[PDB]
RNA sequence: GGCGACGUCGGCUACCCACCCGACCCGUCUUGAAACACGGACCAAGGAGUCUAACACGUGCGCGAGUCGGGGGCUCGCACGAAAGCCGCCGUGGCGCAAUGAAGGUGAAGGCCGGCGCGCUCGCCGGCCGAGGUGGGAUCCCGAGGCCUCUCCAGUCCGCCGAGGGGCACCACCGGCCCGUCUCGCCCGCCGCGCCGGGGAGGUGGAGCACGAGCGCACGUGUUAGGACCCGAAAGAUGGU
RNA sequence: GACCUGGGUAUAGGGGCGAAAGACUAAUCGAACCAUCUAGUAGCUGGUUCCCUCCGAAGUUUCCCUCAGGAUAGCUGGCG
RNA sequence: UUUAAAUGGGUAAGAAGCCCGGCUCGCUGGCGUGGAGCCGGGGUGGAAUGCGAGUGCCUAGUGGGCCACUUUUGGUAAGCAGAACUGGCGCUGCGGGAUGAACCGAACGCCGGGUUAAGGCGCCCGAUGCCGACGCUCAUCAGACCCCAGAAAAGGUGUU
RNA sequence: AACGAGAUUCCCACUGUCCCUACCUACUAUCCAGCGAAACCACAGCCAAGGGAACGGGCUUGGCGGAAUCAGCGGGGAAAG
RNA sequence: GCAGAAGGGCAAAAGCUCGCUUGAUCUUGAUUUUCAGUACGAAUACAGACCGUGAAAGCGGGGCCUCACGAUCCUUCUGA
RNA sequence: AAUAGGGAACGUGAGCUGGGUUUAGACCGUCGUGAGACAGGUUAGUUUUACCCUACUGAUGAUGUGUUGUUGCCAUGGUA
């Protein structure tokens, strides 16, 4: 929409909204980054702090494979099976507690997230974290390992 | 051009003030700070130790850290166009207690005992403070004499 | 001329809405009609809550929502929120609570209605409580958003918290000098 | 030329790249050429089916993949010593060969 | 209440003329221009903040812990149709839902009750539950009392209500949890008893947690990269006459 | 006469040729002309197109091969 | 530099305040000490005047300044160079200063009536065309109104 | 020595270089018939003094101010390039 | 007199002489000064180790105080 | 008689002149490794336009007098 600029109402104004001192002209700090340490400086700290230097180990052909996994934690752990499950699951008659395994729901950890409720799982992580698998094993739930 | 030096315009005012040189007095150090009790800086000469900057010399600030020697003291300094709550460590030479609230504490403490007589005796006291009135009309006397007539004096060198 | 003074004599705030919704625009109609006419302050705060923008207007939880209706005192008391409802999957059972909000999720008006529950809008509201009363009106978490974590100091003064626009997280943006004091200094 | 609170950004236009510009105008023109070119390539052939011979179930590489199964290339001789046809009929019966394949 | 006919009545403009008063020529850089500063004889038409990418915030819309087909695919051979429509075992993927460390890696729930071990500065079992606490806090709830054509008896209502209560968002503060490091320390575990795993208590570093708010589209402002609002060098290079 | 000239011939651009003046090399020479790279760059000039309403500045701080310029804070407006 | 102003600078002028009761501490340590913290209870009218505040985001222009009181530095001085405080000009017309950036009044939507400020009132030129008051002054270079635009030491039996 | 369209000083002769200008001729200029540009140009075109970006044509207060022109002229327009 | 340029400070002393010593060490934060309220530098108050001195309270983590100094990238050494 | 002192954009270059300074050639001295430098000396070196407006100088003429001629008068300006 050219009709909703500013350049429609400001036309008739002569400087077109830039100034008769500074009079905008074409780059009068430099292109792009420049100066960065030099005359820009104060805006590189205080919005950018740590913009200049080596500061790890160089990993040459890393591979976005090799480290993937997703985490889910707790609380998110009984949407992954329906609801009529664990509707199933406490109904008053032996210890039947139903599996729940992230891999093919595509995660891969188990992390912990407060208030897994009272049934017990039987959950099939590839790894887990030692607050979640304690949550597990303190509401009757057991942690069976996948690889 | 000026030299931004700590302890730079400070000729006279970090100075014992006459005949009161030599070591300091000892109650000096048998002051008790609180948290919450007002504090004013005047940084003395003699020790080096914890003296504040020129920038604290005169004002009055307000204790909220204790520790051996020294205080820490919240104060507000004027910068440009803001004020801002600064924090200093002062060593205990180099302040005070400031007698500002002094003259509050007596009126609210006379003030609350006095509200409660009129709750006794049944009247309206009215504990509140009025500053200076405009003069009473009251009645001058000039009993026995008659009043002196003055005139200026002629001009000699 | 009489003063000096550097004008804020314009006040800044919305008497009505920049949408162009027709029926957001008849929820004014119904409730400006109340603000100046019911003699309540409950009519007041709804009626500029609707004047508000999208993010004035942040999405509500069901469980804020039934979290802030578990209190002493709520036992039978309308939620009223300017503004969308949604359901958090971290909460299990719902209670039979009587809602009413402009523009509720399918989820969310599904598991309402399973525990037995009322869903209302302003239309019905103001034939049941026309005054506002019995009710709990209930805001968003309204400095919930990505924006405000960027809102503060500025990245790189002391203490700051401020998180810096990186194009992207990582090691070799933005962590060398400024963030460790081996590194030049540490703000 | 930077101003307040910001991102620092490298556009990579430092190239003459008005040049070298791709617009997708052919785009619905040639989704109706290769629909046309699936038409007569199946009324042209047979009732054998279309899109092609019948290939393997392939399980992906790489520990990020590892857990689903894809179609493939082949059918790695060994699978067609075991099933009995012979490897230079195959592809006439409409079974894909990938020799280099292992099991 | 009164006055007036075929040339008079009212009217004003980019009409003209006169008078009295006021009034230096515009644009432009500049502390300062009528300037003895510069550009401008006149008229006509052309003529200068665009578009793409990225990001930021504001606002509008749809869905919402998800969102998004953009790339493909399907639908008689249809002008408009290079449109629109659909897919979902086409959601691969993108961004979001989790952070932290150089890395190996690790990875965010607490309080009470009842008891016990030297209830030993430490803790243990079981239940109840469940995002802690303080100070403010719109709205809402309760509310003695108060307000009506004759008096004692009863009803809805509404306005006034000191006080009291549960307290939204949000701010300040205190506590808690996760990761990196530090100090001090004792205990537990066994696909195997070790230059092994795990735990503790205090302090600090983090773009964290503390019941999710994001995504897609559109518009506006801003900044940038591109010829980049328009025009402007002295140059440099390659190939030729 | 180390003379004057015609025509033919040779030398070509960081090269030519010069009894030397940085002279001449097609009205161009202290590095030709032609086309392109190329709309080369400019912290420097000049220009920058309709109306009304409302608000309304600054020439100062700190840093910069900074001093005709920027980044930064202040002053401003708009949205809430 | 003993002494030491005027102007100035800070703080305080209540409910976040005051009082009482109890309990945690690994700090402190003759001590039911000291100090912090936590819980509970009791009493709100606490200088004058004026006023609606609090808060966040996005953000342009600017980054040559100039003048006048008063205060001051270099300089013989300067419509000179450089500071302090405040107001102005720049960005601002209008009335007066004949004239004018900055002086004196006063700040401005388009008009009608009234009144004024600074400044004036022989005639240009609106208003003394008042029977204005009291004196001083004669110049062969009279004098005549902030900034502001012309004069000193010295001298006169010129007049008062 | 000889030679310099080389630089300089004096002397003789010679002369309008001069004292000090005058007169004559040709060609123009001038006027007419035909034919006919360009530079430049905010608007324009009389002064004094004042103030002003300190050196005005315009502004302020004064002096004043009659059409239309011709031949010249080099004070000015801080004239043009 | 206090190393030195000045000013402030100092008397059983901060000076002068003597006796032991290495706190001129190890480590985390906070704060002040310059200031944008960034950095270096300098400084202050602590806290935790390990020490020195003194009969002890204490004092000491350089110089009585105000000056005496230096990023990223790279090099080098040290540490588990 | 006297050879007083000054101003008018240090009056006066579309009035002249071009000796001086002050482009390019060249010589010498000093300075510089050098290219070159020198209010150090010397020598050779293009001075454009008026036809516009006003000022001035002359030349007609214009207004008024009914027309036209003759003879005059003096306001004013200059002035030896
Ligand atoms: O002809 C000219 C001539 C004269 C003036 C101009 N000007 N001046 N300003 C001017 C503005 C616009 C146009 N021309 C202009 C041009 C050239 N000559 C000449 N004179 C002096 C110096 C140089 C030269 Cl070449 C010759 C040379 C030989 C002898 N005869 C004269
Ligand atoms: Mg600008
Ligand atoms: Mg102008
Ligand atoms: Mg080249
Ligand atoms: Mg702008
Ligand atoms: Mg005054």
């Amino acid at each position: 929409p050219s009709r909703l600029r500013k350049t429609r109402k400001l036309r008739g104004h002569v400087s077109h909204g830039h100034g008769r001192i500074g009079k905008h002209r074409k780059h009068p700090g430099g292109r792009g980054n420049a100066g960065g340490l030099h005359h820009h400086r104060i805006n590189f700290d205080k919005y950018h702090p740590g913009y200049f230097g080596k500061v790890g180990m160089k990993h040459y052909h890393l591979k976005r494979n090799q480290s993937f996994c997703p985490t889910v934690n707790l609380d998110k752990l009984w949407t992954l099976v329906s609801e009529q499950t664990r509707v199933n699951a406490a109904k008053n008659k032996t210890g039947a507690a139903p599996i729940i395994d992230v891999v093919r729901s595509g995660y891969y950890k188990v992390l912990g997230k407060g208030k897994l409720p009272k049934q017990p799982v039987i959950v099939k992580a590839k790894f887990f974290s030692r607050r979640a698998e304690e949550k597990i094993k303190s509401v009757g739930g057991a942690c069976v390992l996948v690889a | 051009t000026n030299t931004k030096g700590k302890r730079r315009g400070t000729r006279y005012m970090f100075s014992r003030p006459f005949r009161k040189h030599g070591v300091v007095p000892l109650a000096t150090y048998m002051r008790i700070y609180k948290k919450g009790d007002i504090v004013d800086i005047k940084g003395m000469g003699t020790v080096q130790k914890g003296m504040p900057h020129k920038c604290y010399h005169g004002k009055t600030g307000r204790v909220y850290n204790v520790t051996q020697h020294a205080v820490g003291i919240v104060v507000n300094k004027q910068v440009k166009g803001k004020i801002l709550a600064k924090r200093i460590n002062v060593r205990i030479e180099h302040i005070k207690h400031s007698k500002s609230r002094d003259s509050f504490l007596k009126r609210v403490k006379e003030n609350d005992q006095k509200k409660k007589e009129a709750k006794e005796k049944g009247t309206w006291v009215q504990l509140k403070r009025q500053p200076a009135p405009p003069r009473e009309a009251h009645f001058v006397r000039t009993n026995g004499k008659e009043p002196e007539l003055l005139e200026p004096i002629p001009y000699e060198f | 001329g009489v003063d000096i003074r550097h004008n804020k004599d314009r006040k800044v705030r919305r008497k009505e809405p920049k949408s162009q919704d027709i029926y957001l625009r008849l929820l004014v109609k119904l409730y400006r009609f109340l603000a100046r006419r019911t003699n309540s302050t409950f009519n007041q705060v709804v009626l500029k809550r609707l004047f508000m923008s999208r993010t004035n207007r942040p999405p509500l939880s069901l469980s804020r929502m039934i979290r802030k209706m578990k209190l002493p005192g709520r036992e039978n008391k309308t939620a009223v929120v300017v503004g969308t409802i949604t359901d958090d999957v971290r909460v299990q059972e719902v209670p039979k609570l009587k809602v009413c909000a402009l523009r509720v999720t399918s989820r969310a008006r599904s598991r309402i209605l399973r525990a037995g529950g009322k869903i209302l809008t302003f239309d019905q509201l103001a034939l049941d409580s026309p005054k506002g009363c019995g009710t709990v009106l209930l805001s968003g978490p309204r400095k919930g958003r990505e924006v405000y974590r960027h809102f503060g100091k500025a990245p790189g003064t002391p203490h700051s918290h401020t998180k810096p626009y990186v194009r992207s997280k990582g090691r070799k943006f933005e962590r060398a000098r400024g963030r460790r004091a081996s590194r030049g200094y540490k703000n | 030329a930077p101003s307040r609170n910001g991102m620092v950004l490298k556009p990579h236009f430092h190239k003459d790249w008005q040049r070298r510009v791709a617009t997708w105008f052919n785009q619905p023109a040639r989704k109706i050429r290769r629909r046309k070119a699936r038409q007569a390539k199946a009324r042209r052939i047979a009732p054998r089916p279309a899109s092609g011979p019948i290939r393997p179930i392939v399980r992906c590489p790489t520990v990020r993949y590892h857990t689903k199964v894809r179609a493939g290339r082949g059918f790695s001789l060994e699978e067609l010593r075991v099933a009995g046809i012979h490897k230079k009929v195959a592809r006439t019966i409409g079974i894909s060969v990938d020799p280099r394949r292992r099991n």
